[PDB]
């Protein structure tokens, strides 16, 4: 089991080394949409004979076959990539650190000090390799500024001044890795990404509204048929369309009088 | 349009809830897209639960996930909230160490809380894996791009 | 046939591939090792409530 | 350290923007004043209004 565990860790490292050697994106090979061929010949349903309820079932069939092919294509890539990684792992040596465990001897008795030093290594693993240098205002500095502010009589807002100092310092917080400042490091926070998504959604959402507005201004009678029921009306031939709404649309199209 | 009168992220409902009503409006329960949309909403609900359980230690049980889901907290804001309860957390850790069954357990809880008290020790995936966080962002924008392409072609 | 121009891969399928397994929390590894190590302290520490020292070495009288 | 000097400049400006007035060494409460720059700005806009 230890041999398999070491072999697994060796494979994880091999996957990392080969992925970094290719410098390929992380999610590129995990996102199945990258394997889908959007230039597919897209068979025309107008040729295949389909009835009122057949068109939605036919579309779901085409989608299922396309989705299954992309899944199989990702598996085909992963099968080849796994074969490449298993060979590279076989011809590789593993040199990994051992689990930090308390020192124990058959004749001895472990002490609390050794147990604590081992616990310290666990807490050291919780520390991220790269972390933000978020500045925490020291009490000695906080009060030193407040004392000077009160000296110039601004004691009424000296506390508020310390809040602006902390915010201004945090807005320019730097990133550090291994305790040293990483130069040229750029990052996008979750709040910025969510804001971009929010605006990006509003752009397309209002574009969708503008699209339908043009249709309903010229032809408001489309609102009598719900969007989810539209597909159940289609057929391969125009004469094959379900008459459930045919006569009603023609009448509403004449207007309110 | 019904439920679609507002954007996917501009509703008072949770994201998993808005997806459910949109799927029911766009497609019928028998369609393939309907099943995929309901499964998607369940995954969003799973992410919402994990998101809640990470913040319930600061804001209590009533985290109001919808507020955090619509507008995530800035790192600067997260720092000030960490310091807001820093005193109560240090005192709570002290009573937790006093309630420890052994001196070793008291040392562990104090050492554990010491790491979590440092705001720089807060793990930010955007810093550890920047190329991943940007990919997670463009993952959403690519899905939005697909809808835009359909509108642009129409 | 506009539906056929959309990507066949659903968003659900994408998320189940990227997030195939729920990630373990970083602190759970510590909590599990600490809980196990608590029994080690209980086993071998002359100051604990329960100690095996009197079980292994009975008495010297 | 790359911007520590610039930080001290923002601190000084933010403190001066809220500078208080003192008479006889004690802070005068409820004292309002209009600086020469503000008065000149009002005159400049007031002249542009009538000029246009």
């Amino acid at each position: 089991k230890k041999q398999a565990t070491e072999n697994l860790m060796k494979l994880l490292q091999a996957y990392k080394d080969i992925g970094d050697a290719k410098s390929e994106p992380l999610l590129k090979n995990h996102n199945p949409r990258t394997f889908e061929d959007r230039d597919y010949p897209v068979p025309d349903f107008r040729t295949q004979n389909l009835k009122a309820g057949d068109v939605p079932k036919f579309f779901d069939t085409v989608i299922s076959t396309r989705a299954s092919a992309a899944i199989a294509s990702k598996d085909k890539f992963w099968a080849g990539r796994k074969t490449e990684a298993e060979a590279a792992s076989a011809k590789a040596s593993a040199a990994f650190p051992r689990v930090a465990v308390p020192e124990w001897k058959k004749g001895k008795t472990v002490s609390i000090e050794n147990l604590n030093t081992v616990t310290d290594k666990y807490a050291a693993a919780l520390v991220p390799k790269r972390k933000l240098a978020l500045p925490v205002l020291p009490e000695g500095v906080k009060k030193a500024v407040e004392d000077f502010a009160a000296s110039v009589g601004q004691a009424k807002n000296a506390s508020e001044v310390s809040e602006l100092l902390a915010k201004s310092l945090a807005e320019k917080a730097v990133v550090t890795e291994g305790g040293k400042v990483v130069e040229g490091f750029s990052y996008v926070s979750k709040a910025v990404a969510a804001k971009v998504i929010a605006t990006r959604r509003a752009e397309v959402h209002e574009r969708l509204l503008k699209l339908w507005a043009k249709r309903l201004l010229v032809s408001p009678e489309l609102a009598i048929v719900p969007l989810n029921e539209f597909d159940a009306q289609l057929a391969s031939k125009f004469e094959g369309i379900s008459p459930k709404y045919q006569e009603l649309l023609s009448a509403v199209a004449q207007g309110n009088k | 349009l019904g439920p679609q009168m507002e954007a996917l992220g501009a509703s008072d409902l949770l994201l998993s809830e808005q997806i459910r009503v949109i799927t029911e409006h766009r497609y019928t329960p028998d369609r393939l897209q309907y099943k995929e949309g309901m499964k998607l909403a369940d995954k969003i609900a799973a992410q919402e639960a994990a998101l809640k359980e990470e913040l319930k230690v600061i804001y209590g049980d009533n985290v109001d996930v919808k507020h955090f889901q619509a507008s995530p907290r800035t790192p600067v804001q997260q720092l000030f909230d960490s310091l807001k309860n820093a005193a109560a957390n240090k005192e709570r850790a002290a009573k937790e160490a006093a309630a420890a069954a052994s001196p070793y357990l008291a040392y562990a809880v104090t050492k554990k809380q010491e790491v979590q008290a440092d705001p720089s020790n807060i793990p930010f995936d955007e810093v550890l894996y920047p190329q991943l966080s940007e990919e997670l962002l463009e993952l959403e924008l690519s899905d939005i791009r697909e809808d835009e392409i359909a509108l642009e072609k129409a | 046939d506009r539906v056929l121009s959309l990507p066949a891969v659903s968003k659900n399928q994408v998320l189940e591939n990227v997030f195939h397994t729920a990630p373990k929390a970083p602190v759970e590894h510590l909590e599990k090792m600490v809980s196990a190590n608590s029994k080690v302290y209980d086993a071998l520490n002359l100051q604990s409530k329960r100690v095996l020292i009197w079980q292994v070495k009975p008495a010297l009288f």
